[PDB]
């Protein structure tokens, strides 16, 4: 709930 | 490495990065689309010099990624991502890098990439994707 | 327009 | 292989999936979530059978997937999806079937799988998945 809006993230490829 | 965070933007007009034979991706920065505008994103360079730059400039907004594919490996020995390829509905840019190591891709069906987000030190340590319809 | 929602779809991993 | 389309529901309450540990996935369904009711998708199954039955019961809704993975490989002269694992908050399932091919993977950082679609002949042929926020 906050004023950030927000999208789909895919990921990390690569290091931990 | 130094954490970046593009944040979520409306496309992407280009891609510049750089790499090297023997090792790995070193920099990477993109010009997005921000609402019709093209939108400077910042240059988020490697700790250290030597590589091959490489320009994708895209037809926006009629040509867009379509499948993002890479290797990940041990270099010096850290896990970093040693290779890019940029597949568009135009081409095919790449591979830039050593294409040795654990493959990785991404493609989409439906949706784009908006953003781009990771660490880099000497090299691209990691990445991820903003999506978005 | 469609009036069918839409969703973003990542893939086909597997035969090309 | 036939094709299938789940199409998009509001989360995943079970995977349901078979495979043989000499060739490759061979069934595949999914008990989604429906705005808090269970939704029993269609069982996807291959033209063969004979396969070891896997039950994968999530614990919805704090349980959910946070990376999917497996292998592509050839199976008598086909590409086949050879292996999955999935990796929820909780815990690992997998890997099922066979890990020996090309690897990908698809980790999420924010967002939920809500939905397979892809095609299955003797083997799961490929897939992919919906996502949303
Ligand atoms: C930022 C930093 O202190 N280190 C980076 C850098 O690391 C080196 C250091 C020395 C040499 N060398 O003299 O040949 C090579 C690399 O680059 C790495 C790969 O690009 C990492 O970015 C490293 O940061 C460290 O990364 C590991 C990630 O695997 C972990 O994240 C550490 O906390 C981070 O410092
Ligand atoms: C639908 C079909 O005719 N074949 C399926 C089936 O193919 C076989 C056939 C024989 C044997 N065998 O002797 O042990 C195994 C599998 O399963 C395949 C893998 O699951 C494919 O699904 C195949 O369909 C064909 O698939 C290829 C893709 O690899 C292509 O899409 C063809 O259009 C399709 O017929």
């Amino acid at each position: 709930q906050s004023g950030i809006s927000q999208t789909v993230i895919v990921g990390p490829w690569g290091a931990k | 490495g130094k954490a970046f965070d593009d944040g979520a933007f409306t496309g992407i007009r280009e891609i510049n990065l750089s790499y090297n034979k023997e090792t790995a991706i070193g920099d990477f920065q993109v010009v997005y689309d921000l609402n019709g505008s093209p939108y400077v994103g910042q240059n988020h360079k490697s700790f250290i010099t030597g590589f091959t730059p490489v320009k994708i400039s895209l037809d926006f907004p009629s040509e867009y990624i379509m499948e993002v594919s890479g290797y990940t490996g041990n270099v010096s020995g850290y896990v970093v991502v040693r290779s890019l390829t940029f597949k568009t509905n135009k081409k095919t840019y790449g591979p830039y890098g050593v294409t040795s190591g654990t493959p990785f891709n991404l493609p989409i069906e439906n949706g784009l990439i908006v953003g781009f987000k990771g660490s880099i030190g000497y090299w691209l340590d990691y990445f991820s994707m903003y999506l978005s319809l």
